[PDB]
């Protein structure tokens, strides 16, 4: 038995904001514009955040439970969909511009300094702009990105979707504690859940992207970033 | 191997 | 205006009501398969499909009051997701087996006979796998099928406007999944279980599109045979942003 | 487009 079923949805709450890594600041010739320095910038910063990843995963109620090979695979699968989440989260309060760091707020023109980059770019705000108009709560916030997680490479069992099943009773129940009628819970609910396609989407897209030569030969790769990538390159054309 | 193996340990 | 006075069970009956044929591929059981065959049979199959999908788009409810130009990027974005959900559904009550057509029924052995399409082959059967423990309805699958058309591309577009009414459109779906399982009995705290686990699944359907349409429109696929015009222009939807 | 076409239909 997974001591993550038997936490109540209060208890399940405060695990996730505890487990919650810190915002990393950027290396402060800041505003980059080429190619270079930009992917310089991003990599350095994705380089790091995913050791705090990692860390954050092994206290996500119920990943504990998970195989060495399982937990693994969910990290490889939805490695870019939590950072991008991440993003998206801290971006709220500055509407038009990526917050990738608190010393790195870049705008959409900057993202024309790498080929591809813009398209992703606009769907990263848009996602923002949604999420502050649907007013997301830290509370709601971690909940999404423990379902990321979990969910993005479940199918290759039980144990996974009866946590799941167990994190939609905690957004349900934050929902209900926020005041929320039955008919506005189910609708936002649904429109929290919706809003992870279009992160896998954006992940799909933008990793397509960054498995490429041309991507990848810009600035030498840590080899744990080259490792995370070459997971999803395995299955490309 | 994976240095994501590694990582997951300790 | 029509979608958003529908009750639930007239947004059921009319998405019902507008579900395209099942078609026929072309298979030969006297053929033997081969790279090219298979790659032939299932691009011809799309293409029929493509045309009763674009007729089907037009009798989802909300659909044609969006523009035309909104109409052509929803399809573009979605088409894809909108066939393996499909497939995926009508291959329920085949264990180990993707029903592509009545008379075409294939195994993850066959989907070897086109590089890198196991791998995807794998993915749809564990999605029908779990379509298929969870029991899904008919009416369940007409709603998912309209969710996926009308969120797929929504990020992606007065403009304002045509969002916010897919937004309101896509909450009517979401009261009529709840309505119907409701109606089945499933107490509270079972239908918010349930609609979370159709939508997640939708995250799956997402990548699988994702990943196919990648290899879809690599050279190499693309000239295994010839292919439509329709098909082309869909496809090229979507490579004209991959690297 | 093929696609704007059979739409316009
Ligand atoms: C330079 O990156 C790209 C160039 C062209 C297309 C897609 C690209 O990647 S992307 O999806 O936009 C991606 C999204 C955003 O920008 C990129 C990036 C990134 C990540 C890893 C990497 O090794 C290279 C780039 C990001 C990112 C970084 C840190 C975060 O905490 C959150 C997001
Ligand atoms: C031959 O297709 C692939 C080869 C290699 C990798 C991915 C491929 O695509 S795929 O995602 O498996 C895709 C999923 C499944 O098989 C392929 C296919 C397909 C679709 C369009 C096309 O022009 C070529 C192939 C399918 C399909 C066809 C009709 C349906 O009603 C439903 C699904």
């Amino acid at each position: 038995n997974s001591l993550a079923l038997s936490l109540t949805a209060d208890q399940m709450v405060s695990a996730l904001l505890d487990a919650e890594p810190p915002i990393l600041y950027s290396e402060y010739p800041t505003r980059p514009f080429s190619e270079a320095s930009m992917m310089g910038l991003l990599t350095n910063l994705a380089d790091r955040e995913l050791v705090h990843m990692i860390n954050w995963a092994k206290r996500v109620p119920g990943f504990v439970d998970l195989t060495l090979h399982d937990q693994v695979h969910l990290l490889e699968c939805a490695w870019l969909e939590i950072l991008m989440i991440g993003l998206v989260w801290r971006s709220m309060e500055h509407p038009g511009k990526l917050l990738f760091a608190p010393n790195l707020l870049l705008d959409r023109n900057q993202g024309k300094c790498v080929e591809g980059m813009v398209e992703i770019f606009d769907m990263l705000l848009a996602t923002s702009s949604r999420f502050r108009m649907m007013n997301l709560q830290g509370e709601e916030f971690v909940c999404l990105k423990s379902i990321i997680l979990l969910n993005s490479g479940v199918y290759t069992k039980d144990h996974i979707h009866r946590v799941l099943d167990k994190i939609t009773d905690t957004l349900i129940h934050l929902m209900a504690k926020a005041g929320l009628t039955l008919q506005q819970q189910h609708q936002r609910l649904a429109q929290l859940l919706l809003i992870l396609s279009h992160i896998r989407h954006m992940s799909n897209k933008g990793m397509e992207h960054l498995y490429s030569m041309k991507c990848k030969n810009v600035v030498p790769l840590s080899d744990l970033l080259l490792e995370m990538l070459d997971a999803h390159r395995l299955h490309a054309p | 191997h994976k240095i994501l193996h590694r990582l997951l340990q300790d």
